[PDB]
RNA sequence: GGUGAAAUUCUUGGAUUUAUUGAAGACUAACUACUGCGAAAGCAUUUGCCAAGGACGUUUUCAUUAAUCAAGAACGAAAGUUAGGGGAUCGAAGAUGAUCAGAUACCGUCGUAGUCUUAACCAUAAACUAUGCCGACUAGGGAUCGGGUGGUGUUUUUUUAAUGACCCACUCGGCACCUUACGAGAAAUCAAAGUCUUUGGGUUCUGGGGGGAGUAUGGUCGCAAGGCUGAAACUUAAAGGAAUUG
């Protein structure tokens, strides 16, 4: 759990939330 | 026309008659009308001037240079190309170059050229944009525009030709020793795919 | 100093700027000095320099061009040869190599 | 397999006139064999020797010298100067901490036409009175320090032909004329013309070597 | 007004050819069709003929140059590394 | 708990120092916090030099010592004996022997 | 009377080198490096390897006529070492007590006023 | 060659090493420090031009013009983005030789982008003194950088001067340091982190248990990577700070 790649991953994984509230328009 | 580089029409007076013989160049980056420009062995450093290769220091810049002595220019004549001088022997004078593509090689120190670069460089440099800007490239070139990929004919015409999807069928890199109708695609390649270099 | 003795010059004294203004400054033999930019025509320069020697008036040649000399005149447009006619007060007259 | 060696020669080598001690030592080269001219694969060959060699004494015991082969009067060679450098002993205890080092170089052109890179080197000292402990300069005495030094390092050659530059070195002349000019504005302790490197040399003339024979 | 936010000259090409490549050539259409201040007379009239002839207005001078500036980086470097060539043969 | 007062060491009033690299590691390091010691050294180790005396020509040849400056990262002039763990009361010295 | 040559060393670690020429440089006789009298793939810089290098050195300096050597050491330098290997010592001592008249030995690892990068990332060669 | 030791690689077309040269691009060693400068980020080769700045000096000048600041602006390491130059070195990716139970890690040889640069973006770092700025006051001591003042003072010896260097003494201003607390603090420690329950000199920002979460949503900036602003359901009895003994 170190925090900059608790970080990495964290960002990793919303880009991902983004990029497919896109396909569902 | 037809040449992305622009010419320097330069006159000088006829040693050996009274009249003007004027010589077609091809323009260094730098140069300028009414410039005086100095040729021959003695002639100084400056961009615009001829000389030949062994007279200038290892680390020049010149352009439109002989091949052999006295063929009037043969390496790097185009748009914002240049060979660099590397080296000599003056036993034999023999002057060693880097030429545009980066191949080194070694010409009769006697051999002439011009110091400086070829004006118009960056020329390639500009998206065309549009089919037709491409139209008037090869309008003032040669009927070599557009193309028709192999793979959009029939077996007819073409080593590509043919099949009910279009692609190539066997191996696209072609033996150097193949024979005229068989070299279409990558001829004599020795490897192939996105580089890293 | 070494530029600013100009500043002295429109000052504490009197000069005129152009080429066909110094020449009148210089066949009448008028000029105490002239100051020529960096890129005037060679042509232009040898007229200048030969006008000299016939008005015994010595020259000064300058770092920047036309563009250059008119500010160093404070003037705001090009200027390829000034004529100094008095120093009156300035420094620029003697003090030169 | 064939030891190349015995396919060899020696050749003994003179100094410049300019120096005490003349004759120095050997060196090696194959034999002129057909076509193959010794003498040109002599030619261009340098040499560094200490000071202390060419002059006897040590007190230039740093201070190499580098020799360069000219003409060749048949198994003599006789050379001239290239180049001189202080040894980087003497240059690396030069350096200690607590103080201030001073450089400056120019490149000048001699009588005979030479063009040539020149480096003097100082280091501000402490007064003899002094209190603390580091003796540093201030940088606009530096930069005067810097100028006045570029002044005679210039005047002296081109106010001196090469080998009056070697006639003038050997006794260390302008490090006092060096040291007479910064007195007054800081004290330094070690003045030397750390190095000289030789850029340019005109059309051979050999009447200038063979004065450089006795 | 402000006649557009970013498009600039390039707008004659509208909606076409792929906003990058607009942006590509907008670079190279300003500097191409730029005045530029002349070596020889010192004003700024030094305009763009064919590709490489750079040509002034009043003193006509032509020089020689970039296809699409006055002067490519390179000219400039190779300018001053024949000036360090030859300010040596000079000595 | 801050360890000491120079924060890392001995940079007080600029910002930003500059790195210079370990002689046996290669990290980067800013020069105040290198950990720095000279090789003053002469050429010759523990004897060799009696047993060179009489192997020289030169009868007056002085000795030259070889220089050269070393700069440790933290990690490695630990793992060596270039410093060692102090005590709490005993990291306030700067007596080096 | 005596006569000379020049030495040049090259104390690296991984090996040591000791091959000497002419005062010119130029023309070389017999180089023997550490790798030659050890096979180990190791110790090529050892001072034993030095020993038996400068040995076998000095007596084909012997044989073709070098009196005397002055001597320049060396370590790896550039931007590497400066520091120079344990085979020096042993080269330089196995080389007066092999016979030749020395004098006037120089310490030329190179050394940049400095300059380009050095090799191992920031992080430095961990292990 | 490289390494703990190896191997990948190179080599009788002579490598490694030597000597003589040449090119290219980055860097600015030693000198280099409890030293300087800058708003901070940061700035170390020479010289030239260009504007700028603090401190000091001052029986010059205006006279309250000032402190700190929502909104709004400039600058902002490294990496990263777009285009041209440049591309010696090092080198995310990658490729490989090892090591290993595995080892697309550490170590070894390569090596793309990158590293430099111009023209645009980006706006963040343990961007740290983890200490807002202005003002006032309260201990002892020795150094140092700048500027000034003083002395029949040492050398400069140029004869003595006079400067520069140095010495001693003062002082204004700055980087710090030592001792100590009389005071502060949970303590580590602190000359401010003091002049506070004996609580008020002026002002700006930020925090209110731990998570969830710098997430979701709206807005906005960005080409993008992302930045700025920013919840709630829900869950939990501790997380945490300093020190003590083992
Ligand atoms: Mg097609
Ligand atoms: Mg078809
Ligand atoms: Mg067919
Ligand atoms: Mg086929
Ligand atoms: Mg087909
Ligand atoms: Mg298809
Ligand atoms: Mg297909
Ligand atoms: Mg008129
Ligand atoms: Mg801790
Ligand atoms: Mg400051
Ligand atoms: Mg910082
Ligand atoms: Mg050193
Ligand atoms: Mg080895
Ligand atoms: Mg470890
Ligand atoms: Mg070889
Ligand atoms: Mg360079
Ligand atoms: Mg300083
Ligand atoms: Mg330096
Ligand atoms: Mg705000
Ligand atoms: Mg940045
Ligand atoms: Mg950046
Ligand atoms: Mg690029
Ligand atoms: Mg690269
Ligand atoms: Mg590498
Ligand atoms: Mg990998
Ligand atoms: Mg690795
Ligand atoms: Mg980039
Ligand atoms: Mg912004
Ligand atoms: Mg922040
Ligand atoms: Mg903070
Ligand atoms: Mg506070
Ligand atoms: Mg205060
Ligand atoms: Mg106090
Ligand atoms: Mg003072
Ligand atoms: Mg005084
Ligand atoms: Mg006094
Ligand atoms: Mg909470
Ligand atoms: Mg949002
Ligand atoms: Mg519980
Ligand atoms: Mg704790
Ligand atoms: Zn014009
Ligand atoms: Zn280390």
């Amino acid at each position: 759990m170190r925090a900059k790649w608790r970080k990495k991953r964290t960002r990793r994984l919303k880009r991902k939330r983004r990029k497919v509230r896109a396909r569902s328009k | 026309s037809g040449r992305g580089a622009p010419l320097a029409k330069v006159v000088f007076r006829d040693p050996y008659k009274y009249r003007l013989r004027e010589e077609i160049f091809i323009a260094n980056e730098g140069v300028h009308t009414g410039q005086f420009i100095y040729a021959g062995k003695k002639a100084s450093l400056n961009v615009g001037n001829v000389l030949p290769l062994g007279s200038v220091p290892e680390g020049t810049i010149v352009s439109n240079v002989e091949e052999k002595p006295g063929d009037r220019g043969a390496l790097a004549r185009a748009s914002g190309n240049y060979v660099i001088i590397i080296g000599h022997n003056p036993d034999e004078n023999k002057t060693r170059v880097r030429l545009p593509s980066g191949a080194k090689k070694v010409i009769s120190s006697d051999a002439r050229g011009v110091i400086g670069v070829i004006a118009g460089g960056g020329r390639v440099d500009k998206p065309l944009l549009k089919a037709g800007r491409a139209f008037h490239k090869y309008r003032l070139k040669r009927n070599s525009w557009p193309k028709t990929r192999g793979v959009a004919m029939n077996p007819v015409d073409h080593p590509h030709g043919g099949g009910n999807h279009q692609h190539i069928g066997k191996a696209s890199t072609i033996s150097r020793g193949a024979v005229s109708g068989q070299k279409a695609g990558l001829i004599a390649a020795r490897r192939t795919g996105l580089l890293r270099g | 100093s070494i530029n600013q003795k100009l500043a002295l010059v429109i000052k504490s004294g009197k000069y005129t700027l152009g080429y066909k203004s110094t020449v009148k400054s210089l066949r009448q033999g008028k000029s105490k000095l002239i100051i020529i930019a960096a890129n005037t025509p060679v042509l232009r320069k040898s007229e200048l320099e030969y006008y000299a020697m016939l008005s015994k008036t010595k020259v000064y040649y300058f770092q920047g061009g036309n563009n250059e000399l008119g500010t160093a005149v404070g003037k705001l447009f090009r200027v390829g040869v000034v004529s100094i006619l008095e120093a009156g007060d300035s420094d620029i007259l003697t003090t030169l190599a | 397999v064939v030891d190349p060696f015995t396919r060899k020669e020696w050749f003994d080598i003179k100094a410049p006139s300019t120096f005490e001690n003349r004759n120095v030592g050997k060196t090696l080269v194959n034999k002129s064999t057909g076509l193959k001219s010794a003498s040109d694969a002599l030619k261009g060959r340098v040499v560094e020797v200490c000071l202390a060699d060419l002059q006897g004494s040590e007190d230039h015991s740093f201070r190499k010298i580098k020799l360069r082969v000219d003409e060749v009067q048949g198994k003599n060679l006789l050379t001239n100067f290239h180049g001189m450098d202080f040894t980087t002993d003497k240059l690396r205890s030069m350096v200690r901490k607590w103080q201030t080092l001073i450089e400056a170089n120019v490149t000048v052109k001699t009588s005979d036409d030479y063009v040539l890179r020149i480096f003097a080197i100082a280091f501000t000292r402490k007064q003899a009175n002094q209190v603390k402990r580091h003796s540093y300069a201030q940088s606009s005495h530096i930069r005067a320090i810097r100028k006045v030094i570029s002044e005679i390092l210039t005047k002296e050659v081109q106010g001196s032909t090469l080998a009056q530059l070697t006639s003038k070195l050997i006794p260390e002349v302008i490090n006092k004329e060096i040291e007479n000019a910064t007195k007054d504005i800081f004290p330094l302790q070690n003045i030397h013309v750390r190095k000289v490197k030789l850029l340019k040399q005109p059309k051979f003339d050999v009447g200038a070597l063979m004065a450089l024979h006795g | 007004a402000k006649r557009t936010k970013k498009v600039g000259i390039t707008g004659k090409y509208g909606v076409r050819y792929g906003s990058s490549l607009r942006r590509q050539v907008k670079k190279l259409e300003i500097q191409q069709h730029a005045r530029y201040d002349c070596s020889f007379c010192g004003k700024k009239t030094v305009k763009r003929g064919a590709a490489g002839i750079w040509t002034c207005s009043c003193c006509k001078k032509t020089v020689a140059g970039g296809a699409y500036t006055v002067s490519t980086a390179a000219a400039a470097t190779v300018r001053s590394t024949i000036r360090r060539l030859r300010e040596m043969v000079e000595a | 708990p801050k360890k000491r007062a120079s924060n890392g060491r001995n940079k007080k009033g600029r910002g930003h120092v500059k790195p210079v690299r370990c002689v046996n590691c290669s990290k980067s390091i800013p020069k105040d916090k290198a950990i720095k010691r000279m090789a003053i050294r002469n050429i010759v180790e523990a004897a060799a030099v009696r047993d060179l005396s009489e192997a020289s020509v030169y009868p007056e040849y002085a000795l030259p010592k070889t220089y050269n400056k070393l700069h440790y990262c933290v990690s490695c002039a630990i793992h060596a004996r270039i410093v060692r763990v102090r005590s709490r009361e005993d990291r306030k010295n700067r007596a080096p022997p | 009377s005596q006569v000379f040559g020049v030495a040049r060393i090259y104390a690296s670690f991984n090996d040591t080198f000791v091959h000497v020429t002419d005062l010119s440089g130029k023309e070389t006789i017999a180089r023997v490096t550490g790798g030659m009298k050890v096979k180990a793939d190791r110790d090529e810089s050892s001072p034993y390897a030095a020993m038996l290098a400068a040995q076998d050195v000095a007596a084909k300096c012997k044989e073709v006529g070098i009196t005397a050597v002055h001597v320049k050491i060396r370590a790896t330098g550039g931007t590497r070492t400066k520091t120079p290997g344990p085979g020096g010592q042993a080269a330089l001592r196995a080389l007066a007590r092999s016979g030749l008249r020395i004098g006037r030995i120089e310490d030329v690892t190179p050394v940049p006023s400095d300059s380009t990068r050095k090799k191992g990332g920031r992080r430095g060669r961990r292990l």
